[PDB]
């Protein structure tokens, strides 16, 4: 406990730094408090970013894995942005791209995940993934 | 072709009408037919189903692929709501009611083209489907030709095809159709149903499969606690006495502990804890019982009495064979001994009377049989065989033979498969049509001629030519039916069907083909409603 | 969207060939290098089946249920991952033109299928040879095979007892009329992982018959050698237990907190007593222990392990019979695991252990290795691990079968030679399967350089009139005799590739249209 | 028989894709064999241009886009990790086996007996190595002998004049971290620093260390001579 | 389809013209008829829609022949009020006190439902639930008083009239709850009874165990007052509207209302309030400060009904002038397909039923009326003179669009049932038409196929008016 999430959560453009942002956090009696400063000593919340496009094999096969994990992985946040509405211009070439947030700082940047595992990936290449 | 952007009726979407409409629900019905024909009989062949993410299943369940099937149109999801209602009506036949409704829309359409109006389609579907429902009738039977003929025997031998068993079936489908056939029974209020569970089996390594016994009688999967007591006991004549109150050793009160030192206090509270159970097992001795079967178990103390008696006590006794073997002895299971204010079994009063009762050594877990009831009809199968494995997997045989045999039997009012009734309803389809016209003549024969899809399908998928056998099963039927007003047949018969495996017309009765009466009725009618339903449709919109 | 005709027949037919095609180059000593070219810009010239059909993606979803069927035999059997889908692509490609030209219903193509691959089962049973599986020098030669001219060459003569021991000690050989053949019910996987301890040479590797534990014991002041062992597995903890629904512990007074301690106290003597009633030397709990259940279990002169993993304890009760019980208060005195050996502790390479051994056959062991460095024990546990599947496969069938494709080519002329007399529309598939079996030599010689028609005339004519050991050489290429060369490959092997095979290929066969759907 | 977004080489395209990315790397690296060699020019983008002729440089900072060559690069890499020189001679006799190699496959010749006979030649040049070397010497008045062995290292990536400078200072640098006896020899123990602001030909071998902060006060010595280091 | 991807498959016109979402601004014309005729006829919304179309083809074809549009509008008027004449004189009339006409009505009306053996007890219902309201000579009356309530139990033979009005909510079931109470006064109440709840920023602070304690006690007195203010406007049945922001009723305001001896109903709904306002009589109140005797109501007695799992609250005995006998049946039935089934049928009676109220009298079905006008317009038209002759020509051959389109629909001959049809009425009057029963024109008076004259009536006023609007369209422009 706390069992935070518990689902894959979509975002729309103007949240996404409020959404991912607030990796940088933990939350009352999960951590020490000082003088003047409330934030927990230890890390955050580990984010899981999915930049989809519904067109694209491996974008399909994750939104399965993704909710997968987030009904068994209840402390780690799981989160969906279609990827046209994420990045100015975004790129075919790097469709599905996957970035790990941590403590509110960059962790992965897995891009074409379809080469992260089995082009059919399974809950066994994910969850390898999610424990590295 | 797609009939769209109309130039006037400016509407909140597309919108067509009449031939095109009909047209493409033909298809779509041909492309759903396409889909489900393979999955039609014993012998059909496997579909593969694809999501749209990269996995796939292959199976021939016509039900889970219409399940599965992605229909997208307004007229082809009637056939998927139909066959999700057939399943939850019948759970079985999807596949035939789809090809049958198919078919009918196709022949509807064609008739269309012919200038016969819709509604003048569906009164004559209607009245085809009512002949065919009194024909169904008028040739229905209950479960007959049963017990010395080979019908229910040849269920047992398919259904053991594809196991060990299937050499040794030629007696172990006798075996399991006499068991099932002795314990036909009303059921409850008149239902007229075999019991849902009964034949026991039993393993055993003595001589060989041809040596298969069937106990007459019940048996109990325990033990019989000491091994003090005889194993069996007056095998002239011996007594049952069944009674569901516990012989366990009584506790002085429920909410009280005892904790004494003194050996006086510590030996009045065991002689009335151990003199509960002994006057309960005194009641039943003095009823001069030679075989005592308790439900809820027997203590190791209480059992002396009965070693001093030599009465075999049995435990942990299960109610429900214990009510059994009591009403087939004359007796009664004693829920309790407490009637009023008193406490006694009634020596004599529930105790019944069998032949010989034996402790039964078989593998695994042993058993004690009580043979030699007044009346039971029930038996249980003892399984012989070369080694363990084979009797094993002749065990797991038998519960599916048995399994797919009170099946049959539940059914108490039955109409041969194969395709019997579908070519006798379209040859008397055919006769009739003959007699009415009023332009429902058309329908009526186009509506015949549709039931024959379903044996043209079974034949195509046994690898034969469908021609050849589907006029050969309508000659048979033709004939049949003929001799109908001479009152005298000597070469010409009914419930003639196809067999798929070695390609030729067999009587589906002693063959072994034969489906429910209701299977075959909701089918029809439920195919007729949704050919009607999907040629209702002369208008779409799309907003 | 949905396929009807012979063209999902010919979709599937030419995805399997596809599938096998890649691979067919993969057989024999002199097998070829491949090009794996992912999307970024690296690559390998890897040269392993598996990898080839496990890094290889299809679209066709015939492909992806051959690669499934090779990935699932690659751990169902030692061997065969590729000649499996070798077999049924040329299968399949045989009896492509009898669907799509001889207009040949698929049931009797499977029909005939399963009839050919009873026969080809007989034909292999027939040619086998048998083995000395209890003279250990025959063991010792057959396994060398699969040991030699690997990272383990050095240690390949201790490495071949080692594996032998282990596969025999969870060798079971029984025969019966009562509970039949067991066969050898050998199980790898569970019961058989390596133990690595660093330190020492493979010649001081030694076999355990039972279950290893590293859990040492939890009390300096603890029995450390019992010569009567007796195992008791429990899951409750021994510990201060609170109630089933929210309990809360109020105190007034300070010292008062001591209340806490002597019901636990209280409750963990209790638990004690219960466990001790069965006569126990060792105590075995999955959840926590804590320390006065530790001090009341050693008042009663028996060890304590706490904190043990649900895996030591599955094959604690297949070693030591043990029965575990969830509460201790329903702990019976039959549940306690007589029959164990010792439970020794001497310590090797300086490592704790705990040895459960005995003198009977559970169908488990353990295997202590030993080595110089942590690359030497893990590259000595694969190599050790191939071996006791290769000796699994040779045990569990006493005989084999000659390598080179001389089973395959006997095979073929067998099948021919019988479908000849059969006189029905089945024999055409007969001869599509005893063709098809022409592949491994086909294979084999086209990796030698040699010939592929004249080497495969000549093969086919040694064996119609000659013996069916007559095989293609390695290194030479010719056709010499496999018996003298010393060329073999399990029965078992053969066996199950053929069967797996035919029935992917009846199986494939069976599909005739893929639809979507969800 | 193939599957969407893949694409394979069958028959002998393979073999000729190889053989001509092969040819195409021998032939970049070609013209850098030996002290008459040329110079490659390598541009980053950024601004920064290097000059370099050493093999193991060049295929290190140069992409590489045809995967055989990455595949015969990384390969040749190797030979840094271990004698530290002859990449370039690795590549040229890969590029030259490889074509010789084609050659007879078009002749119809199998590669595996190929791949057999290039192991047989091994072996045999394996032998010939063995038979045809020299021994050293150990005596620890070689500095002749290393001052060659210097010149021969230099003159394949200096342009000849600068080898009359660098061929003494190395030699003196590797002679003074292993003395004449068995020991060991640590090229760490020699020391590589750059100077701005001088002419190339002012490199200069320096027994001890150079401290990189000098002194902030004029009327400190610029000499001190016989001076305890605290 | 509609926009959502709910598919949608119907035989009424109404459904099909609604989800047809008709973008044409003329057109919607006809949706507009269609509404009209429901809420004064409540059936034949196809027959309008068939006789505009007709009327529109035949008004097309006169422009085809240079007749200006005006002129068209006016004959089609002039030549609707004859129909309708014509129509009206070969009505048989029938009488609101004789139960048996309306019973036979309604009954014919409910055979087309599945539930027909028990249409015996469905007729009379409505029938009398009309005829407390109708009386006779009562010119039209509104059949959207009737409240058809629905609760799940009993079977179709239970039902109920309730000559007063039928609350569908349950009295309270805790304790407390009177569950009835005589001399009552029945009140609609807007607002809740709980503390304080400012709609803006507020807050509760609290700096001590005595400041706790106070605003406890002002919580519990701002309660008991509301509870007091209620009791002494004599509202003995509170009807609290459903809110999710509010408590409707505190426990400890139901304690006070148990003890005020005030009958709680909570969780009503605002389609609830709306028809207790005309049912009851009475007022809204919206605020506590506002809840005064004056905005209450009256009955003899408000009590829960439970016979057989009913457990609905009535309200009898009103006696008050603004409240009036607003019928509400009760519908019971086990299943939900039950009381869905039975409030249709009772739904088509009622307009059935309003429609012989609003012009007493039957005509025979099948097309026969509309034969018989179109045959005696066109022997008429004869006489007139001019554009009008020819436009009355041209309404009497469109009228026999009705017997067309129903033959067609039917199976039958199109060209020969009308040729029968007219050969028919030579002899009879308004006696034969087209039965789907028999599958050909047959004696539909003597199939009882009636149908009442207000629906044709009404069809053709509305056509009439329909077309006239659509052919005065000259232009169309654009204005925002």
């Amino acid at each position: 406990e706390r069992s935070k999430f518990g689902e894959v959560f979509h975002i729309n453009k103007p949240e996404y730094n409020k959404e991912v942002t607030l990796a940088s956090q933990g939350k009352k009696y999960e951590g020490a408090q000082t003088n003047d400063n409330g934030e927990e000593d230890d890390g955050g919340v580990y984010v899981f970013v999915h930049l989809s496009l519904q067109s694209k094999l491996q974008s399909r096969i994750l939104s399965h894995l993704f909710q997968s994990a987030a009904c068994k992985f209840r402390e780690i946040k799981f989160v969906e942005i279609p990827a046209n509405r994420a990045i100015e211009n975004y790129p075919e070439s790097n469709c599905p791209t996957l970035i790990v947030y941590y403590r509110g700082e960059v962790i992965k940047n897995m891009i074409t995940l379809l080469e992260l595992g089995g082009n059919n990936s399974k809950m066994e290449d994910f969850e390898d993934f999610m424990v590295k | 072709f797609n009939n769209s952007r109309s130039d006037t009726l400016f509407l909140g979407g597309e919108k067509i009408s009449g031939d095109d409409i009909r047209n493409q629900n033909v298809l779509a019905t041909m492309a759903v037919a396409n889909v489900v024909k393979s999955s039609l009989g014993p012998v059909g062949l496997d579909k593969m189903l694809v999501d749209d993410i990269g996995d796939f299943t292959v199976t021939n369940d016509g039900a889970t692929i219409l399940s599965l099937l992605d229909v997208q149109h307004p007229a082809g999801k009637i056939l998927v709501e139909l066959a999700q209602q057939q399943d939850r009506e019948i759970g079985d036949g999807t596949t035939s009611v789809v090809i049958i409704a198919s078919e009918l829309l196709k022949r509807a359409n064609e008739l269309v083209k012919n200038k016969i109006h819709p509604t003048t389609i569906i009164t004559g579907f209607r009245v085809a489907l009512r002949e065919a429902i009194r024909f169904i009738n008028e040739v229905l039977s209950t479960s007959v030709d049963t017990l010395g003929k080979e019908t229910l025997i040849n269920i047992a031998k398919t259904s053991m095809s594809s196991k060990i068993i299937g050499a040794d079936s030629d007696f172990f489908s006798n075996m399991v159709v006499d068991a099932l056939l002795a314990v036909k029974t009303q059921n409850s209020k008149g239902e007229i149903k075999y019991p849902v569970k009964a034949v026991n089996v039993l393993k055993a390594h003595g001589k060989s499969a041809t040596e298969s016994l069937l106990v007459p009688g019940y048996a109990l999967n325990c033990t019989v606690a000491s091994q003090a007591m005889p194993k069996r006991i007056a095998g002239g004549n011996v007594k049952i006495a069944c009674l569901d109150l516990n012989l366990q050793k009584a506790r002085m009160a429920m909410g009280v502990q005892i904790n004494i030192d003194d050996p006086e206090q510590l030996e009045q509270i065991r002689k009335r804890e151990a003199g509960i159970v002994l006057e309960r097992v005194k009641k039943i001795i003095d009823a001069g019982a030679q075989v005592v079967l308790t439900t809820k178990g027997i203590d190791d103390l209480c059992l002396k009495e009965f070693v001093e008696a030599k009465i075999m006590g049995v435990r942990r006794c299960k109610k429900e064979d214990l009510r059994r073997i009591a009403r087939a002895t004359g007796a009664t299971l004693v829920s309790s001994m407490s009637n009023l204010e008193g406490e006694e079994t009634f020596e004599s009063s529930y105790l019944g009377l069998c032949d010989e009762v034996v402790q039964a050594k078989f593998s695994d877990d042993e058993c004690i049989l009580i043979k030699g009831t007044s009346k039971h009809s029930s038996s249980s199968i003892i399984l012989r065989g070369a080694n363990d494995y084979s009797l094993d997997e002749m065990e797991r045989s038998l519960h599916d033979s048995l399994s797919v045999v009170k099946r049959t039997l539940e059914s108490g009012n039955v109409v041969p498969g194969g395709g019997c009734v579908e070519a006798a309803l379209n040859i008397y389809l055919d006769n009739f049509a003959t007699t009415v016209g009023s332009r429902e003549q058309l329908a009526i024969a186009e509506f015949a001629a549709a039931l024959l899809i379903i044996p043209k399908t079974l034949a195509v998928n046994a690898a034969k030519d469908s021609s050849e056998l589907v006029a050969k099963l309508r000659s048979y039927h033709a004939a049949s039916q003929m001799a109908k007003p001479e009152d005298v047949k000597r070469r010409s018969y009914r419930n003639y069907g196809l067999d798929l495996i070695r390609g030729k017309i067999v009587d589906e009765i002693h063959a072994g083909v034969l489906e429910p009466t209701i299977s075959k009725v909701k089918s029809l009618k439920s195919a007729l409603e949704a050919c009607v339903a999907i040629l209702r449709i002369d208008t779409m919109i799309t907003v | 969207e949905r396929t009807t005709g012979r063209q999902a027949q010919i979709s599937n037919i030419t995805a399997a060939k596809a599938v096998a095609d890649v691979i067919r180059t993969c057989l024999g000593p002199k097998a070829m290098l491949k090009m794996l070219l992912d999307p970024m810009g690296g690559l390998v010239l890897t040269n392993d089946g598996h990898a080839i059909l496990r890094e290889i993606d299809v679209a066709h979803p015939a492909a992806k249920s051959m690669l499934e069927l090779s990935r699932t035999q690659d751990e169902e059997v030692g061997d065969g991952t590729t000649t499996v889908i070798i077999l049924a692509g040329e299968i399949l490609a045989q009896c492509a033109p009898y669907l799509i030209e001889k207009n040949i219903h698929p049931v009797i193509i499977i029909q005939a299928l399963k009839k050919a691959l009873t026969d080809a089962l007989e034909v292999i049973k027939q040619v086998s040879k048998p083995v000395d599986v209890e003279n250990d020098a025959a063991m010792k030669k057959l396994i060398q095979a699969s040991i030699g001219t690997k990272y383990v060459i050095h240690w390949s003569e201790k490495m071949c007892e080692l594996a032998l021991d282990a596969v025999k000690t969870v060798r079971k050989d029984l025969g019966q009329t009562v509970e039949g053949e067991p066969n050898f019910e050998i199980d790898i996987k569970r019961y058989v992982r390596v133990e690595k301890i660093p330190g020492g040479d493979v010649l001081d590797s030694r076999v355990l018959k039972g279950v290893l534990l590293n859990k040492d014991v939890v009390h300096p002041k603890m029995s450390r050698h019992i010569e009567n062992p007796r195992v008791v597995l429990l899951d409750c903890p021994l510990e201060y237990k609170k109630g089933e629904s929210q309990t809360n512990i109020e105190i007034e007074k300070e010292e008062d907190w001591n209340r806490i301690l002597q019901i636990e106290e209280e409750q963990v003597q209790l638990m004690c007593e219960q466990i001790l009633a069965v006569r126990p030397t060792l105590v075995i709990t999955e959840k926590g222990v804590s320390d006065l259940a530790q001090h009341y279990l050693l008042k009663g002169g028996c060890s304590v392990l706490r904190r043990v993993k649900k895996s030591d304890n599955n094959r604690i009760a297949r070693v030591t019979g043990a029965t575990i019980v969830n509460r201790v208060e329903d702990l019976k005195e039959s549940d306690v695991g007589t029959n164990c050996g010792l439970f020794k502790v001497e310590m090797i390479g300086d490592e704790y252990f705990s040895f459960l051994d005995n003198c009977k056959e559970p169908k488990a062991c353990t295997i202590m290795l030993r080595g110089g460095s942590k690359d030497i024990l893990n590259e000595i546990d694969r190599n050790l691990q191939d071996a006791m599947a290769v000796a699994r496969n040779v045990m569990l069938s006493p005989s084999l079968s000659p390598g080179g494709g001389a089973t395959e080519m006997a095979v073929s002329v067998k099948l021919a030679e019988k479908a000849k007399q059969l006189e029905g529309i089945q024999q055409w598939p007969y001869q599509a399967v005893a063709d098809a079996m022409e592949c491994i030599p086909r294979t084999l010689i086209q990796n030698a350089g040699g010939d592929p028609i004249r080497l495969l005339s000549q093969l086919r004519a040694k064996h119609a009139q000659g013996n069916f050991t007559t095989g293609i050489d390695g290194d030479k290429g010719k056709i010499v005799d496999m018996v003298s060369y010393g060329i073999w490959e399990p029965e078992v092997i053969k066996q199950q590739s053929v069967k797996t095979a035919i029935e992917s290929a009846c199986l494939l066969l069976r599909v005739d249209d893929i639809v979507s759907g969800v | 028989l193939l599957n969407p977004k893949a694409e394979s080489l069958r028959r002998d395209a393979a073999l000729k894709v190889n053989v001509t990315s092969a040819e195409g790397l021998q032939s970049v690296l070609e013209t850098n064999l030996g002290p008459k060699g040329t110079l490659k020019m390598l541009v980053d983008g950024a601004g920064n241009i290097k000059l370099t002729k050493d093999g193991k440089v060049l295929l290190t900072e140069m992409q590489i886009q045809s995967p055989t060559a990455v595949l015969i690069a990384r390969a040749a890499a190797a030979q840094d990790e271990i004698t530290g020189d002859g990449t370039t001679t690795v590549v040229c006799l890969v590029g030259e086996l490889l074509r010789q190699a084609h050659r007879f496959i078009q002749e119809g010749v199998h590669p595996r007996i190929i791949t057999d006979g290039f192991e047989i030649a091994r072996k045999e040049s394996m032998k010939f190595l063995d038979e045809f070397k020299i021994s050293k010497t150990n005596l620890s008045n070689d500095r002749e002998f290393l001052l060659q062995v210097a010149r021969s290292s230099l003159l394949t990536k200096v342009d000849a004049d600068l080898t009359e400078v660098l061929t003494p200072i190395v030699t003196d640098a590797v002679l003074s971290v292993y003395d004449a006896q068995a020991d060991n020899l640590d090229l760490h123990m020699v020391e590589i620093m750059q100077m701005q602001h001088l002419s190339p030909k002012d490199t200069t071998f320096i027994k001890g260390l150079v401290l990189d902060h000098g002194g902030r006060h004029p009327d400190m010595p610029t000499r001190v001579k016989n001076a305890y280091v605290l | 389809k509609t926009s959502r991807g709910e598919i949608i498959i119907s035989n009424d016109g109404h459904t099909i013209l609604k989800q047809m979402a008709i973008l044409h601004p003329v057109a919607r014309m006809l949706v507009e008829v269609s509404a009209a005729q429901d809420s004064e006829a409540g059936d034949g919304t196809t027959s309008v829609v068939i006789l505009t179309g007709a009327l529109l083809g035949a008004a097309e074809r006169l422009l085809n022949k240079g007749i200006h549009p005006t002129i068209i509008a006016d004959s089609f008027q002039s030549a609707a009020k004859r129909s309708v004449d014509i129509l009206l004189e070969m009505c048989h009339k029938v009488s609101l006190s004789d139960r048996e006409q309306l019973v036979r009505a309604a009954s014919t009306s409910l055979s087309s439902k599945i539930v027909s053996q028990y249409s015996s007890f469905l007729a009379p219902l409505a029938v009398d639930s009309v005829l407390k309201i109708s009386d006779e000579n009562s010119k039209n009356v509104d059949l959207n008083d009737i409240r058809l309530v629905k609760k799940v139990g009993g079977t179709i033979d239970d039902t109920e009239m309730i000559d007063g009005v039928v609350l569908t909510q349950t009295a309270i079931k805790s304790a407390g709850g009177p569950t009835r109470k005589e001399k009552a006064k029945i009140g609609l109440i807007q607002f809740q009874i709980s503390p304080p709840k400012p709609d803006t920023e507020n807050n509760i602070i609290v700096n001590d165990y005595r400041q706790m304690d106070k605003i406890l006690k002002e919580e519990r007195a701002y309660l008991l007052n509301i509870c007091k203010k209620i009791k002494k406007a004599k509202c003995n049945v509170l009807l609290i509207q459903k809110s999710i922001l509010r408590d409707a009723v505190n426990d400890l305001a139901l304690h006070f209302l148990s003890k005020l001896n005030i009958m709680v109903v909570k969780d009503i709904e605002r389609e609830e309030i709306e028809f207790l306002s005309k049912g009851l009589g009475c007022k809204p109140i919206a605020d506590i400060e506002l809840f005064t005797e004056d905005r209450l109501g009256s009955a003899d007695l408000v009590e829960e009904i439970d016979s057989d799992g009913s457990k609905i609250v009535r309200v009898t005995g009103i006696r008050n002038n603004n409240a009036r006998p607003t019928v509400s049946v009760v519908i019971r039935g086990a299943n939900n397909m039950i009381i869905d089934e039975t409030e249709r049928s009772l739904h088509d009676a009622l307009c059935v039923i309003r429609c012989l109220v609003k012009e007493r009298g039957l005509i025979a079905g099948g097309g026969a009326p509309e034969i018989e006008i179109s045959r005696r317009l066109s022997k008429e038209a004869r006489s007139m003179e001019g554009v009008q002759a020819f436009i009355w020509q041209e309404f009497a051959s469109a009228l026999e669009v009705i017997p067309t389109t129903l033959a067609e629909n039917a199976g039958l001959n199109s060209i020969k049932v009308v040729t029968e049809l007219r050969s028919k009425h030579e002899n009879g009057e308004l006696n034969d038409g087209i039965s789907v029963r028999r599958s050909g024109t047959t004696n539909t008076y003597e199939e009882h196929i009636l149908q009442p004259v207000l629906v044709s009536t009404s069809a053709i006023t509305l056509a009439s008016e329909c077309v006239k609007s659509i052919l005065r369209i000259d232009d169309i422009a654009f204005s925002r």
